[PDB]
């Protein structure tokens, strides 16, 4: 049975609103967590992150990106509703009374997308994984101890003769290694900000259902659904709530995010070709060229013959109207499977889309991301996060005793202490809040103190623009006054 | 892209086979007539003759380096038996 | 032994008061924050007579009256407490400081713990501190390979070396008058006993500190910067 | 400020103790009645009992550390005979 009044969840973690409530309440809600979102100091850091060119002309950023796929998910779901009330089936599947929250909820999904990633993106990640692999080692916790355990923790060793414990150390060690932007983007909005959103809201950024703390193979029925990271392991009650708000089974997926990805893969490709052209790299008539040697009459044809600033206006409008009525038929088509969350596909994923998109994917691989600029920005990003981690290895070094008292108020530790005070205010609050919690009598206090510790740092971390952390690392280098 | 971990947990595996004493041939190419990408993989030894080959086909390379992944360490179990 | 000059007393004296207050000035100076501040965080973190005229006669000009009547509060006293145990300071083995119970203690650990609080605290200086370390520890780092030669190769080195380049000049870079003190003692050292290496290696390190401690904060930071090849 | 040779020795004293498979617990705080700084050690094992404690009473902290050290030192050197 399809019903949308299961899954569209107006309540709250924190001061709820209960009760009976009419249409115009909820959308006074949903308008309010829109004036949350909008308003939040997340989004005025993606203003000054870099998508693709470093920032300077007018090339995009991260925030001009959001708003082209807040757009492009916002017509897909007009589009939907449309050919959903054609038919008649509008009131059957409880969306009479729900259309302004249906559109607001895909529409602020689509902006908060890039909300988590690191500075310089791909490359940052990467730094951090390869940084806590060498410390941490995971792949030596895969089975019995051993003696040649190459960990540099001495409470993180799997030590013969403690099978309770060791569980808790395999998947710690699984977990640091795994940070990925979605993840990290659940727990801002959650944990670090405290905005407060609603159950529907915070749903409809869940985009993987993996955990992190995962070994082995997948189950064949979610092979998909599970090729990434979804969430870290101090949220992972926070997602039990979850499901239990939204009525999905363990590793579901919530309906309306197939409708955020679809758009976060058409633009994905043409706004970064438009870019190419405005920094003089190549023109118009090698884009055709290239575009024809690499291949489809309809848009290409219409698109280079009309056209003998306006070309791209002209270019897009074909591509919309020929991918968003499929996009929407397949949502369609298979709503049962989506309703239920167990839908093992992308709704683009043999059709004459697939192969516009891929010849405007391979084009901009072989034209615009083989430039040395790219590739240079990409080396140093990597060196800068590399060096920044090196720089505050000594806070990690330390005992429980020693970062218990540091915490609290030193005179035995004046760099450890300077390090410490340069961290932001929110994120030692996260880190006292997560660790009172904890049974100070446990024999596994040390093993979460330093999972959180380490949780820690990577926000720290994940939580600057590409400039700051440029600039802080040229001056903790003692590069530049 | 490619996530990370993924590549990490596929050089895992072939780390550990190599320091198996065999050899990994790692071979790729895209397939129009299917439209997908093709992986083919060919186990060796010290001397060179081939043991197990098995190619696979997905439109997505995030599950296709999953299942690579997935079928080393299935081998690695089978010949770590002995030998 | 291990005996002190009367006079050194006053001297310590002097460097225990104006330790203070000086700072205190200076942070209204670079903007970060005011008398207002300076009152509160006074009387939340405590005096009637000091601060109270202070704070009421006041209302560049309120630190020009606060520093004369701290001054005509603590002089005297030193003065005294220099006169009364006089013998002891001849004979040399006073074991006590002259502003070492009083309401002088209370005053100056009053200013001591707001500038502690207030402008210790402050992002900058942190950072400048951890600058500093970093410079000095790499320029060690880079005159490092200077201690790792032999007494002979060291030697043949000051004397005049096609062997030794870089080594040659980094001796070169150091200046005149500390390696006119290494020779001048090295030279009475006897050539014969089996303690020569120990010595030479000891004036060897204080010729290094020497050098490392005769600069200025700008002059090592700009050679830190140029002997790494940051800036040309 | 406290002179860093001193902060050296009390850390090197601690990790002598540490090494000898001891554990050293350090508490501080200023009492405003006697006007002055107070340092208190206590001395525990790998079990987690107290064996030695001690509390320090100064108004400059540079002779606070030292007789920490010189504590500290004369504890090992009792309990260093064996066990």
């Amino acid at each position: 049975q399809i019903d949308f009044r299961k899954k569209i969840n107006w309540h709250r973690r924190y001061r709820s609103p209960q009760g009976v409530k009419t249409e115009h309440e909820i959308l006074r809600i949903f308008e309010s967590d829109r004036g949350r979102i909008i308003n939040s100091p997340a989004i005025r850091r993606l203003q000054q992150k870099t998508q693709v060119f470093p920032l300077e002309a007018a090339v995009r950023t991260r925030l001009t990106h959001s708003m082209e796929v807040q757009q492009v998910g916002r017509y897909i779901a007009k589009e939907i509703l449309s050919r959903l009330k054609e038919l008649k089936l509008l009131e059957a599947y409880g969306l009479d009374e729900l259309t302004g929250p249906f559109e607001s909820i895909v529409e602020m999904s689509c902006l908060m997308h890039d909300i988590g990633n690191p500075p310089f993106g791909h490359f940052g990640e990467a730094a951090i994984n390869d940084w806590f692999r060498q410390r941490l080692h995971p792949e030596d916790a895969e089975s019995q101890p051993l003696t040649d355990d190459r960990c540099s923790v001495a409470a993180l060793r799997l030590r013969d003769g403690e099978e309770p414990l060791n569980e808790l150390r395999r998947k710690i060690r699984q977990d640091l290694c795994h940070f990925e932007g979605n993840a990290q983007g659940i727990r801002l909005v959650h944990t670090l900000m405290r905005m407060n959103l609603t159950w529907a809201q915070v749903g409809g950024i869940l985009k993987y259902t993996r955990p992190a703390w995962w070994r082995g193979e997948t189950p064949e029925t979610h092979h998909y659904l599970m090729k990434k990271p979804g969430y870290y392991l101090s949220e992972e009650a926070y997602i039990a709530r979850l499901r239990k708000e939204l009525n999905l089974a363990l590793y579901s997926r919530f309906p309306l995010t197939w409708i955020m990805e679809a758009a976060d893969d058409i633009s994905y490709c043409v706004a970064d070709l438009e870019d190419a052209v405005e920094k003089r790299i190549f023109t118009v008539e090698q884009l055709y060229h290239h575009l024809h040697e690499a291949w489809f009459s309809l848009v290409v044809e219409n698109a280079w013959e009309k056209s003998r600033d306006q070309f791209f206006m002209y270019l897009r409008v074909n591509t919309l109207n020929k991918l968003v009525p499929y996009a929407a038929q397949r949502f369609i088509d298979n709503l049962p499977a989506i309703f239920a969350g167990t839908f093992n596909h992308a709704l683009l994923e043999a059709s004459e889309c697939s192969d516009l998109l891929k010849l405007y994917k391979n084009v901009a691989v072989k034209h615009v991301f083989s430039h040395p600029d790219v590739e240079r920005l990409e080396l140093q990003g990597y060196r800068v996060i590399s060096g920044l981690l090196e720089i505050y290895r000594p806070l990690l070094s330390l005992s429980l005793s020693d970062f218990t008292e540091l915490v609290e108020k030193v005179k035995r530790f004046p760099i450890e202490s300077r390090l410490f005070h340069k961290l932001s205010t929110r994120h030692r609050l996260a880190y006292v809040e997560a660790v009172s919690k904890l049974p100070s009598d446990s024999p596994e206090f040390p093993l979460w103190e330093y999972y959180y510790r380490c949780r820690l740092l990577q926000d720290y971390i994940s939580g600057m623009t590409d400039l700051y952390a440029w600039d802080e690392y040229r001056r903790l280098m003692a590069v530049e006054q | 892209r490619l996530y990370s971990g993924n590549l990490a947990a596929f050089k895992a595996a072939t780390n550990k086979l190599f320091q198996l004493d065999l050899a990994v041939i790692y071979d790729d190419w895209y397939d129009a007539y299917t439209r997908k990408d093709c992986i083919r993989l060919r186990i060796e030894d010290r001397s060179g003759n081939l043991i197990d080959t098995s190619t696979f086909y997905h439109h997505d390379e995030d599950v296709l380096f999953n299942m690579c992944t997935d079928w080393l360490n299935h081998m690695y179990d089978q010949l770590k038996d002995w030998k």
